[PDB]
């Protein structure tokens, strides 16, 4: 594809210290409620410069779970937007990060703010770019998606969307539970076996 | 009409001028004016290429003279034989008409031969003495030749098929023929802050320009517009003389100084026609006292200049007594006498129309109103339907050529029908030439070239339009 | 007397969000007989606009060129708000006989002047409303056999457009409030729209003849990270790297508004840093604001020893004293996926505690999306309500789009939503762009509406009052008129 | 001692995309150029495929470089563009050419020339061996283009033509002419057909090609009033410089390269004359505003929706006929 072939770019990200702190805040307030804190996540989303919006979810399992130790489920899932400055709103792109009831991936919801925060403030973006925290692993996610296309595939509740940014064009997900790595890992398979276009995993390996 | 076409292309014109000669009561021997009513002519030929030939004609007839015609011509000035003797006042175009006084007459300073006047008429001194009637014979062509038609004349058209020489580049200078034309004044103010300028244009226009535009509207139709610009600078910084304490524009310069104002002269057209700018310069303050110079370095006395095929500009000094006023800014108006002077002139000469050349000892009559003479006008009409018959030939035959070659080019109706409407106008206009009929003539090859081109520029003849023939096997094979 | 004028304003408005909103306006009066044959020579008025009127029959004449959106909910209401790419709707005189020819031909025309691609409108993105876009000058009957409208929402607007837009102007970028308008400057921005607008207006105050007005128009917004990130105040250099020198010597009034008004607190105006010539107090968009007035032909404010250079205070305030939202905004999305078949939903707000009031609803939809009428649905609060007037107009394949046209009455504090099924069309292997994976294009829906006004307005005279206050005529004085547009929708097809 | 009274310019770019910058940005460079030395604003007809100043990608909005230095913006602050992204087609610049045009077209996209014209001509984009790609769904051939000139010369339209493109192997464009008072040059030739990348880090592209770089160096030293011949242009970027080879076709011209000055087809040089003739001259109801959204005007404008039912004639005609039928089989 010559789109990304023929070009390049030149990173310039430096906020190390401040996606420390915001993984050190997030822990504790956590910590404090025994679940999303969603007040937090707001104002820290709003101070950095974004739309936030939220979003509550629920229902009922077949049966209960012991693998994960669920029966009904209720959560709330907390998203913002970031508005392209020279273009209308026609197309999307999502970073997200799943947390589970383990006490995990607060770096990653630190590197999400970190790069939020840096990227405010460019002008060379053509699309918007959605910065999503979800409530329960796998079913925050479900329940997000299908109340943003308007279907019930599955019979799960939830309240209106008010924001939106177009059609999304592709997504990236982030686990991270450490200050540092000694290496990065990559799934593609999705369910009932579908896959994804190549390209996306050539150009993660042209960036490694 | 194809065999037509390849007619069209070998052509030959011959142009024939009527001219009415009168000899007066003793004016050729008496035994010279037994054989009077007979006719002369003079005939000669145009060396040109591509197969196309012309050729010009005078055809005298030396018809005696009425009685009443003596009344007028008998005494006084020639503005008053003029005024009586244009009775008549009949429609003829491209015709002349020639007198032929005594040797002792007393209208004529005696000291020329020949009055050149408007209105198509002229007179011409004959001989007592019975030498011949040769002398009268090349007095009338000479005073003919200096009106009516020369090879100069039609030079600016057929100057393709004429053969090139030194000096062809200043003969191609005039405009070409059209049916319209726009004619546009703009008022350039680079200096607001200093200057208030006002001008009266609608009154300029209808007192001046307008009788000057009917006249010269035999040719074609005409706009006129107007328009001022503020902020509209040159393209040229002028020199400064500490003696003169003033500003000067050199010759070098010249070719240059337009470049910046056509950025705001386009884009304002409302045809397609081609357009005529007249720019009028207030300089700002700062080289407040500008003037242009010639080749030698002196200043010239209408501070304008001219560019072929383009237009004209003049720049317009403020009085320094109007600078007194210590309000600033200070209200100037502009006289228009001279301004539409210097522009009318410019005009004139734009098309082509120089200053008459006279044969010696003869005499011109003087400047009339709105300009121009009528027979000047009739040159133009000649040199013009002369350009026309060529460019609809030229254009009838490329045709002929493009739609032979290609093969899969569909022609439409309309487009049969202006290749006959086109082919019928020139027949039409040739033999009207030959007859003599300038006017009909003139409007039959306007037809003919309206004709021709609108069928070569038909958006439907763009050979990517249609499926190539080369590649139709490889659509009727697999089920044939 | 010239017996014609000019006049210009500069006004500065802060947005509740933090961002800071500017707007040039450019105005030109005449009394002429424009609307018959025979002017020939023009001042003030530019020629290549003013020999339109009489060729081609036209009443009224409006274009625009935008990019961006408006935040309704976040930015407030606008004085003049544009959709993205162009859009064209004129007014013709009831003695034209053809109008579908004579708006080929001005299409044409236009595009000319303006280096605009609006060669591209044809009968498959034209409509004639029924309802909407009614004159904005003089009129004495309205009947919409005579008006046309067309939108081109993939339109761009560069430097190219903004060349020919100032070369229309008298001291054209040279003198005055002109010499602002720099090109990087300018498309730095999160909106930006260009815009020109021919009308008739009255003569005097009987108001009993007729003159012609023209009036050039330039909005943008500066956002508050991208641009002015540091501590560093929003001044005139900072927004567009150039001070005010001089003014224009052939207009008769020049001056800048910048807006004083604190909502939180009580007789409490922003500081700006030189003092201001006077300050003015009005109603406006039913609201009490105070502005700060620069009187540019003052000598006391510019001379030739001293320029002029305003600077102003302004950060996002915190959460509590924030401006409460407008009480009509809305939004529209496509639903469902895949290749086959999808819907199309609009959202419409009335945040006012005790006021229902009614809206105006216009759409239209290309014939490649064929849609089913009998699925139109419109709920308010769980409940359906039912539409006062309802205009319809189906599409033919490659001949005509579809157009839609309802009246609403929207009930207090809700949110009512609008719906209808559509299906997608297989084309023609030449029927498509250079680029066929990239999607079409659904033009912006619009809205209006009379929304109520928190304080009553008094009668207003056009001749001595902001040219910002008589852009729309007004009715009543409890209330006012707004028009809104939605952004435009991409749709992939097989 | 050229001849000629007026100056024209027609300049292409036949790309698309953003990561085809270079092609837009020769463009624009040529534009700078031609308007810095004389030809106006309406005798050049520019054609553009996409936008490159105001694409959101542009990291610097509204410009375009020449170099990494970023000294020069080409694009500038005054300009103006005939044809946008999608009027810019094969089948366009060949009704231009020939004068084909549909009947609304205006004035100021159409090329206007005479007898007494020169034209220049600069095309650029992707290419082979004897074709040049529009977009990518559609190409232009050698033999048209020598074809459209053939056109143009027997209406007379132009006096001299300069001919220059910027390709792989652009050198097979000029091979198949045959008219008149034309030259031609190219930047590679016909063996010469792989493309040079490197792009540049800010902007994130490849800025512009090399040919066309030294060619806007040279053309950025001449003035309006210089005396440069068309003989030191083809001596500009040496293979050395660039990696391919420059080519120049001028047998079809009749007069001496040496004798040909810069300004004649880059610049306007208006022929002046001194003007010293002269012509004389003798010295009650008040009108109303309209009523924007009248609600009640509205809810009156039509009529009210009754239910749909069958006509009785139908319903009458219907059942005649099927009794008809049945009392033949039965009676
Ligand atoms: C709306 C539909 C239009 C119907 C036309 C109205 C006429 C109805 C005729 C009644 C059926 C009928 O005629 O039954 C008996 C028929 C015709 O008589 P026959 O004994 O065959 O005598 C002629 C032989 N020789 O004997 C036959 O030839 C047997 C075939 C029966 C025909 C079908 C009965 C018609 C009833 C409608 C059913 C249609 C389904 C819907
Ligand atoms: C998706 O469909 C399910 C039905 O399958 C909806 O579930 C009902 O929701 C209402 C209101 O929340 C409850 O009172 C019912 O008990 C639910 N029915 C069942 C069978 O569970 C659900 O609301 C739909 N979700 C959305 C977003 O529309
Ligand atoms: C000139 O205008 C007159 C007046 O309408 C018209 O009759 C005539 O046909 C026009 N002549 C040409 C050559 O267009
Ligand atoms: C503007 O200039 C005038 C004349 O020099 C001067 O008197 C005045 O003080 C200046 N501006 C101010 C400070 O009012
Ligand atoms: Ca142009």
């Amino acid at each position: 594809e010559n789109a990304m072939g023929s070009t390049m770019v030149e990173e310039q990200f430096a906020g190390g210290d401040r996606a420390r702190a915001f993984a050190r805040d997030f822990a504790a307030h956590r910590k404090k409620s025994g679940a999303l804190p969603v007040a937090w996540l707001e104002r820290t989303m709003r101070s950095v410069g974004l739309e936030v919006y939220t979003q509550s979810f629920s229902r009922k399992l077949p049966f209960p779970d012991e693998t994960h130790e669920r029966y009904m489920v209720s959560g709330t899932n907390v998203y913002g937007i970031l508005r392209a400055p020279r273009a209308a709103s026609t197309e999307s792109l999502v970073l997200t990060v799943p947390c589970g009831s383990d006490s995990t991936n607060s770096q990653a919801v630190g590197l999400l703010l970190a790069l939020a925060a840096h990227f405010r403030g460019q002008i060379y973006w053509a699309k918007d770019i959605v910065f999503l925290v979800t409530e329960h692993d796998l079913l925050g996610t479900e329940a997000w998606l299908e109340a943003y296309h308007d279907v019930n595939v599955t019979g799960m509740q939830s309240s209106p969307l008010q924001g939106r940014a177009g059609a999304i064009q592709a997504a990236v997900a982030l686990e991270l539970s450490s200050d540092v790595v000694t290496s990065l890992d990559v799934a593609v398979e999705g369910l009932n076996g579908q896959l994804p276009n190549l390209d996306l995993l050539n150009l993660f390996q042209t960036f490694c | 009409p194809y065999s037509q076409i390849s007619g069209l292309n070998a052509l030959q014109l011959r142009l024939m001028v009527p001219v009415t000669v009168v000899f007066t009561r003793e004016s050729v021997p008496l035994d010279d004016q037994e054989k009077l009513p007979f006719t002369v002519v003079h005939e000669r030929e145009i060396p040109l290429k591509y197969k196309m030939k012309i050729k010009c004609r005078f055809q005298k007839a030396y018809r005696r003279a009425l009685d009443h015609e003596e009344e007028a011509l008998s005494s006084g000035s020639v503005q008053e034989a003029e005024a009586m003797l244009d009775e008549p006042q009949e429609q003829a175009e491209g015709s002349l008409t020639v007198y032929v006084i005594s040797e002792h007459s007393s209208l004529l300073p005696q000291d020329m031969m020949s009055y050149i006047g408007p209105k198509r008429t002229a007179v011409v001194r004959g001989i007592m003495h019975r030498e011949a009637f040769n002398i009268i014979g090349r007095r009338i062509v000479q005073v003919a030749q200096a009106m009516s038609l020369t090879e100069d004349v039609l030079a600016a058209a057929l100057a393709d098929h004429l053969p090139e020489d030194k000096w062809s580049a200043e003969k191609r200078r005039p405009l070409k023929s059209s049916l319209g034309y726009e004619i546009t004044f703009s008022l350039l103010n680079p200096d607001p802050k200093s200057h208030d300028v006002y001008w009266d244009i609608e009154g300029a226009v209808r007192r001046y320009v307008q009788p000057f535009l009917n006249a010269l509207g035999a040719a074609g139709n005409f706009s006129v517009d107007s328009q001022i610009l503020y902020y509209a600078m040159l393209g040229v910084n002028p020199r400064f003389d500490s003696a003169s304490s003033s500003y000067y524009l050199d010759m070098h310069s010249l070719p240059h100084v337009i470049n910046p104002v056509e950025s705001r002269l386009g884009s304002s057209a409302a045809s397609l026609y081609p357009v005529l700018n007249f720019l009028l310069y207030v300089p700002e303050l700062a080289h407040s006292p500008l003037y242009i110079q010639d080749k030698d370095g002196a200043p010239v006395a209408t501070n304008a200049f001219h560019s072929p095929r383009w237009g004209g500009i003049m720049v317009y000094n403020v009085d320094s007594k109007t600078y007194n006023a210590s309000v600033l800014p200070v209200r100037v108006e502009v006289d228009m006498v001279r301004v539409m002077e210097v522009f009318l002139a410019q005009l004139r000469l734009l098309f082509g129309i120089a200053q008459p050349q006279l044969p010696p000892k003869c005499l011109l009559s003087g400047p009339t109103s709105e300009g121009l003479m009528t027979w000047e006008l009739d040159r133009l009409l000649w040199a013009r339907s002369v350009e026309n018959l060529a460019t609809a030939t030229t254009t009838l035959t490329s045709l002929a050529q493009l739609l032979g070659k290609i093969s899969n080019i569909v022609i439409k109706d309309d487009v049969a029908s202006e290749v006959y409407k086109a082919v019928a106008a020139v027949q039409k206009s040739a033999e009207e030439l030959a007859s003599g009929h300038l006017a009909s003539a003139f409007v039959a090859s306007q037809e003919a070239v309206t004709s021709s081109e609108l069928a070569f520029f038909d958006p439907s003849l763009l050979h990517l339009l249609y499926f190539p023939d080369d590649q139709k096997f490889a659509i009727y094979i697999p089920l044939f | 007397p010239p017996r014609d004028s000019l006049r210009e304003e500069l006004v500065i408005t802060p947005l509740p969000s933090g961002d800071v909103a500017a707007t040039f306006q450019f105005r030109t009066r005449w009394d002429s007989e424009l609307q018959r044959e025979g002017v020939s020579h023009y001042r003030l008025f530019p020629k290549a606009l003013g020999q339109l009127i009489s060729k081609y029959s036209l009443r009224e004449l409006h274009l625009s060129f935008t990019q961006g959106f408006w935040r309704t909910r976040y930015w407030g209401p606008p004085f003049l708000q544009a959709p993205s790419g162009a859009e064209l709707w004129v007014w013709f005189q009831d003695t034209v006989t053809d109008v579908d020819k004579s708006w080929k031909e001005l299409s044409n025309v236009l595009s000319g002047i303006f280096c605009a691609s609006l060669n591209f409108i044809d009968s498959t993105n034209t409509v004639t409303p029924t309802a909407s876009f009614k004159p904005l000058g003089l009129a004495n009957d309205t009947d919409h056999y005579f008006l046309r409208y067309a939108v081109l929402p993939r339109e761009v607007v560069c430097t190219e457009n903004l060349t020919p837009w100032k070369k229309l102007l008298p001291c054209s970028s040279k003198a005055g409030l002109s010499v602002l308008l720099k090109a990087d400057r300018l498309f730095h921005t999160s909106y930006h729209s260009q815009a020109v607008h021919i009308r008739p207006v009255c003569r005097n105050a009987r108001c009993t003849s007729i003159s012609w007005e023209l009036r050039q128009t330039l909005s943008v917004v500066f956002d508050a990270f991208i641009t002015g990130q540091g501590k560093k105040d929003w001044s005139l250099f900072r927004m567009f790297s150039r001070t005010l020198t001089e003014p224009c010597p052939l207009a008769s009034e020049s001056r800048v508004y910048v807006d004083i008004t604190t909502y939180n607190q009580d007789n409490e105006t922003l500081e700006v840093h030189p003092p201001p010539t006077t300050t003015y107090q009005d109603v406006i968009l039913g609201t009490r604001k105070t502005y700060a007035i620069y009187d540019l032909l003052d000598t006391a404010m510019i001379n030739n020893s001293r320029n002029l250079n305003i600077q102003l205070k302004w950060k996002r305030p915190p959460e509590n004293e924030a401006p409460p939202v407008p009480f009509l905004h809305a939004q529209r999305y496509v639903s469902g996926y895949g290749l086959q078949k999808g819907e199309l939903s609009t959202l419409l707000y009335n945040t006012h505690p005790y006021r229902a009031f009614p809206v105006l609803l216009l759409d239209t939809v290309p014939w490649y999306l064929r849609l089913y009428v009998h699925t139109l649905t419109i709920t308010s609060k769980g409940k359906e309500n039912k539409p006062s007037y309802i205009h319809y107009q189906p599409a033919q394949d490659r001949l005509q789009p579809h157009l839609l046209e309802m009246l609403i009455q929207l009930p207090a504090n809700s949110v009512t939503k609008v719906s209808i099924q559509f299906e997608r069309a297989l084309l023609k292997w030449t029927e498509y762009t250079p680029d066929p994976n990239h999607g079409f294009y659904v033009s912006p829906s619009v809205l209006s509406a009379l929304v109520p006004s928190m304080v009553a307005a008094k009668p207003v005279d056009w001749e001595e009052s902001p040219l910002f206050n008589s852009l729309f005529p007004v009715s009543d004085g409890s209330n006012y008129f707004v028009r809104l547009y939605t952004e435009p929708l991409l749709v992939n097809l097989p | 001692r050229s001849g000629h009274t007026n100056n024209w310019a027609v300049l292409v770019c036949t790309s698309r995309f953003w990561f085809n910058y270079r092609h837009v940005a020769n463009t624009l460079s040529v534009y700078r150029s031609v308007k810095r030395l004389g030809i106006p604003d309406s005798h050049i007809v520019l054609m553009l495929a996409d936008d490159m100043a105001c694409n959101p990608r542009n990291p610097k909005p509204a410009t375009v470089f020449s170099h990494k230095n970023m000294e020069l913006n080409v694009y500038g602050d005054d300009v103006e563009v005939d044809y946008r992204s999608y009027e810019v087609t094969v089948e366009n610049f060949l009704r231009v050419l020939t004068g084909r045009i549909p009947p609304s077209t205006p004035r100021s996209k159409r090329l206007l020339s005479d007898d007494r014209s020169n034209i220049l001509i600069y095309m650029t984009g992707h290419g082979g061996n004897g074709f040049l790609k529009f977009q990518d769904s559609e190409e232009i051939t050698n033999i048209e283009l020598a074809d459209a000139f053939e056109q143009m010369w027997q209406k007379r339209r132009y006096n001299e033509l300069l001919f220059i493109i910027d390709t792989c192997q652009g050198a097979s464009m000029y091979e198949r002419f045959y008219s008149p008072n034309i030259m031609a040059l190219a930047s590679s030739q016909v063996g010469e057909d792989s493309l040079s990348h490197q792009p540049d880090p800010a902007i994130g592209v490849h800025l512009m090609d090399r040919y066309t770089f030294y060619v806007l160096e040279f053309l950025e030293e001449i003035n309006p009033a210089s005396q440069t011949n068309m003989n030191d242009l083809f001596q500009v970027c040496p293979k050395s410089l660039c990696v391919s080879t420059p080519g120049h076709r001028t047998d079809l011209f009749q007069r001496d390269p040496k004798n040909v000055l810069i300004t004649d087809f880059f610049g306007s040089v208006r022929k002046v004359e001194i003007t010293t003739e002269t012509i004389k001259l003798q010295q009650m109801e008040p009108l109303k505003y309209a009523e924007q959204l009248p609600v009640a005007q509205i809810i009156h404008q039509k009529p009210k929706l009754k239910d749909w039912h069958p006509p009785g004639g139908f319903i009458l005609g219907l059942w005649a006929l099927i009794i008809m039928v049945f009392f033949k089989t039965y009676g």
